[PDB]
């Protein structure tokens, strides 16, 4: 998904 | 008994030589291979359809700038449309954790029944989509573990040359009940989430060729070959998860790596079936 | 003087059984299946053992 | 006493009931053909070497197109044996295929390239076959090509014959063979002939430089006017026969290995032989021929 | 095999 | 006796008495002449829309000043619209032509907007960042950005970018575009290989950079790019395209004329040397489907 | 012994003949101007990118320079032009009325005062924008609406022809709508001019002073009489006699919209109706001095 | 015989009024013209002469106060 | 100014 | 430009  | 048998069975032997000669003639052909390739050829599957082909299966196509003809699976509907399928998922049969050259040259198998998973080469996709003036359209077809399916079309689909790491670009999302995941998704952690998860204009990346927007390696981590951007909202080349539902506890790195399309299903939901195919745009109205 | 015929019709059979065995196996790759079978060369030799001692 | 020349007859006559029954049965099975379902691997190239360099790691049936002029064809790639990249040209392992064939068949090629692996959806098992003299010639001439020949006895033991150089001329040149740079454990049967034979007896079984011959096309070095005295006719299938051979990879597949003259259709050593390793009366359990680009 | 003269 | 003169004056007395009455009427008329204010040459057009294309689609003909109100916009605002003869309506958000306006502004000013809007399009300005955000992301329809440059020799060039959009102030107005769509000015937002460090091109690309001003640092530098180069822009340690930089007359300038030694002019590396400041500059957007 | 000085008392001749000569000059000037008025003055006020409800909000948005801006006090009212003074005491000032050269006539009717009139701004030398304020009256409708959006303060400034200046601050300022005749209201005074609007003329005593008090008065134009001068004689109305539109009582202590007398000093035989009709602020210089500069600015108060 | 001064003394009574009326008009026109600057493309540069009016109207009262 | 009563 |  995304990379916090 | 004297010679009344040194003849009876000396005659049998002449008929045996005869039937045996008959057997010989019936054992000269190879086993029958159920997978056959069709004769029609063209620049793409639409071109082949335009040439009267009637069924979906394996055909050789040879784009304009291609120096060698290659085999592809064509999907021909009764409507006279010819889709060139370049990606497929349906069971966890083929491993998609491949390297640059493998995603470039292609992997998996091609069937006439279209019941096999695969990844047509990146180079092949590039040669088809950019082969000429005419623009193409990409249709992403998904299916959950409940028999429900959805789609999403992208106009002016094109993949760049390897010199530009096979960058993906499209003019605009053309609609589809699956939603535009290539536009990114608002996961809610940081306002920049939707941006860093958009795919339009992204370069391709595998674990051994990092061209993403992440300081780390998205393809290495999520274990695939795909157009990463720190990292994704659409991951059709991700790990095949049986059941659909999965958690970060079952992932090797804690991040979602399944076959997701965030605008249709949660990221922790891997798709059951997946299809990526293109067709000249004018073919859609 | 039939001995010159068995020193033939026996060996001929020895060549034929073998031929058919090979011929039949060669269909394993053309037809639905090949008859599983075995060739008894021994009995043929032992048949030519006494035919030889005599 | 000396009436036992009777039991031999009722015996033969009985043997015949056996045989007829068996042949008739095979005849039955042949009403329906064997079939395979080889889904084609996506990756492709000019040969197996290029294919393994493109990621094709597994040993199976691939598609190759040696030249833009020739139609892409199916061949079995051996991506395991000594670094992979091997293109199987000929293969023997079970006698499932008939090699005693004419010129056209050896020209075009014949047999089964591969068959299905248990449940899998692809043919990861090679079958018995001969690629075809035309295809083979062209492959060898694209550039420096090496040749690896492997065999194994009905006891598990195996040896090999390597030829760093290998060449087959076109049909016009009667597919004249040429090999060099030998090394192995089988014995240089192709370039030296039978080690057991002496003087001109040995040299006349040399294969390097011979022309291809089938039983309907005599091009062997056995210059005779007698039509019955031709190497191919007498030794089984198509091969680069001299007068006649030291090796014969396409001979008759005798089950068990050991065979004799009264077993052979013509009383000659027409089996899957390699004299330099097991004499002329031993038919190998496995026999193969693979090619691959060399080094320069 | 060979073929003697 | 004597007064053949008393009539004389009585004449003049009555004379100019009537003269006075006539003159006051002539004055009343003047008064009607001087009631109107001076004619202000700058007028605002009546049509309105979500953007300039929308306005164009509504028959608007000439380029000038119009009010527009994007979907999420809570208040209408003025903008300069460029409408060609082909029915295309561009929304202009940045302009440079002479050094008239100071671009060394703060966060609030680059956010709200500064400079002036003219009907004749002969004026420098920076439509607010907020307005640019509201327009570019107002709806599904993607926008395209056109960067137009003019050197001091009368030559012009362009650089188009597709899927142009500006982030919310929440994400410091990040600049984002899908891909460079061509133009003879080159893709400077891709960074430029000035030679030095191999990370040159990487630290001088702009796509995906957050906006920065001397008082609101969001660049990829340890120092403050906007502070040094004196401008507001999407810095990245720092730039290869800097259209809000210092205006240098004649274009040619050096590190000896700059305050901190670095190139702070209006540059576009892929078209001219960083020591060549542009003469004119235009940043305008229009629905992407309008260029295809 | 009888006609000693009458042959001399014909001095009248020069007085009359002079006047007749004076009339010729006057007749000429009026025509010259009449002609000059065939073509109008013009401005090219390019509009500042930044906007807002009033000048306060605009300066809070980065509007540092004093010039003409475009504002929209409310979403229902059309954006209009106004001059923002962003330098005087913390800025954010929206000019309501301005005098500085007599370039504009203030003796107007009710409708003009209601709509507004004059030049908001003019161009500065080279510059492509209007940085100088012109002489004008924003408009009673606009002014009212501006003072009623919330607490509003009022700053009135003036300067004599000698350079000096004083001011009048009112922390509270309100103007009701037209239906309420734009009734004025002010409080919280402070400054150096003098509390003219709330206390009346300082030089006046008793009811005389009290009748020149402006706080609470209604707005009057020479064509609309709302002053506190209760009388049936049509000639006796403050607006008519003293010049312009204003919150006249009976009549004034301050007359920002009076006649622009040049030089400052004027007398009764100079004034049209013999009254103090100039730009007057009695509390600072009496009624016989017309200021050189006079202005009225407004700004949200504190909350 | 004396029917003279009553006319002269009344005329001078009228001139002073024309004089005061003129001063007002002089000033009224001086102010009306200037209000044209911010309306017309041009403004007539002029000048009022109050000293003169006040000198004559001053001189007049000297004559008016004879009989 | 003012107007006396 | 680039800031090294
Ligand atoms: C208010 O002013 C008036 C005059 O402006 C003063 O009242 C008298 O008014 C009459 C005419 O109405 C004059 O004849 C008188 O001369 C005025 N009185 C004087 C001498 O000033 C009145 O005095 C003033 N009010 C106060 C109490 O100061
Ligand atoms: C040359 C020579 O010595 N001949 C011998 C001979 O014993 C044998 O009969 C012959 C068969 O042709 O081959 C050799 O073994
Ligand atoms: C070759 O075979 C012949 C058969 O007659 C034999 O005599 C000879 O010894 C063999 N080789 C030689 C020439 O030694
Ligand atoms: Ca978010
Ligand atoms: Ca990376
Ligand atoms: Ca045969
Ligand atoms: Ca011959
Ligand atoms: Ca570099
Ligand atoms: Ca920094
Ligand atoms: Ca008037
Ligand atoms: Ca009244």
């Amino acid at each position: 998904g995304h990379r916090p | 008994y004297l010679q009344e048998i040194y003849n009876s069975n000396n005659q049998k032997i002449v008929n045996l030589k005869e039937k045996v000669a008959q057997l010989e003639a019936q054992c000269q052909e190879p086993c029958k291979d159920t997978v056959q390739i069709h004769d029609i050829t063209g620049k793409d599957c639409q071109d082949i359809a335009n040439k009267g082909a009637k069924q979906s299966g394996l055909y050789f196509i040879k784009p304009l700038k291609a120096n060698q003809q290659f085999l592809v699976y064509c999907e021909i509907d009764g409507s006279g449309n010819g889709w060139t399928v370049f990606q497929k998922r349906l069971d966890g049969s083929v491993d998609f954790k491949k390297n640059w050259i493998q995603y470039k040259e292609g992997f998996g198998h091609l069937s006439p029944t279209g019941t096999t998973e695969f990844w047509l080469g990146n180079e092949k996709i590039h040669l088809i989509s950019t082969q000429s003036a005419i623009p193409y359209a990409l249709r992403v077809e998904l299916e959950d573990w409940n028999g429900r399916t959805s789609t999403a079309d992208y106009a002016m689909f094109k993949v760049g040359p390897e010199a530009d790491k096979y960058r993906l670009t499209y003019a605009y999302f053309a609609g589809g009940d699956a939603g535009d995941a290539f536009d990114g998704f608002d996961f809610g952690d940081d306002p920049s989430d939707k941006f860093f998860t958009s795919h339009n204009g992204m370069q391709f990346s595998t674990w051994d060729n990092d061209n993403d927007k992440f300081e780390g390696n998205c393809a290495e981590q999520d274990g695939s070959g795909w157009w990463m951007n720190k990292c994704h909202a659409g991951h059709l080349n991700g790990v095949y998860y049986q059941g659909g539902t999965y958690s970060k506890a079952s992932t090797p790195n804690g991040y979602d790596n399944g076959i997701i399309w965030a605008t249709w299903k949660t990221r922790w939901y891997s798709m059951k079936k997946t299809t990526m195919k293109i067709i000249p745009f004018n073919r859609l109205t | 003087l039939l001995q010159k015929n068995v020193r033939a019709q026996l060996v001929d059979m020895k060549r034929l059984e073998v031929d058919i065995d090979i011929k039949i196996r060669s269909c394993r790759g053309s037809c639905s299946r090949a008859l599983a079978r075995e060739v008894d060369l021994k009995d043929y030799e032992d048949q030519q053992k006494q035919l030889e001692q005599v | 006493n000396l009436r036992v020349l009777r039991s031999i007859l009722e015996n033969l006559r009985s043997k015949i009931q056996k045989l007829e029954s068996d042949v008739s049965a095979q005849m039955e099975y042949c009403r329906t053909p064997c079939t395979v379902s080889c889904n084609i691997p996506v990756v492709s190239g000019k040969e197996c070497e290029e294919i393994i360099r493109k990621g094709g790691e597994t040993s199976e049936m691939y598609l190759i197109q040696p030249d833009s002029s020739v139609k892409p064809y199916r061949v079995y790639c051996d991506m395991n044996t000594e670094n992979g990249g091997w293109t199987v040209i000929q293969n023997r392992q079970d006698g499932s295929v008939d090699f005693g064939r004419k010129w056209d068949p050896y020209k075009q090629g014949f047999g089964n390239v591969a068959t299905n692996t248990d449940g899998k959806n692809y043919c990861g098992l090679p079958g018995e076959y001969w690629l075809g003299n035309d295809k083979i010639s062209q492959l060898t001439r694209m550039g420096p090509t090496e040749l690896l020949i492997e065999m194994e006895d009905w006891k598990g033991d195996k040896v090999k014959a390597h030829y760093g150089g290998f060449t087959v001329q076109n049909e016009a040149n009667k597919y004249q063979i040429s090999v060099n740079k030998y090394r192995g454990t089988a014995g240089n049967a192709l370039m030296d002939g039978a080690s057991q034979l002496m003087g001109e007896n040995r040299t006349m079984t040399i294969h390097n430089g011979m022309f291809f011959s089938t039983y309907d096309r005599d091009n062997d070095g056995w210059l005779t006017s007698d039509p019955r005295k031709q190497c191919s006719k007498e030794d089984g299938g198509g091969w680069w026969y001299n007068r006649c051979h030291a090796a014969n990879p396409n001979g008759r597949y005798y089950w068990g290995g050991q065979y004799t003259w009264d077993m052979a259709k013509h009383g000659t050593d027409d089996g899957v032989v390699w004299m330099n390793w097991k004499g002329s009366w031993y038919s190998m359990r496995k026999m193969s021929m693979k090619i691959r680009p060399f080094f320069p | 095999g060979h073929r003697p003269y």
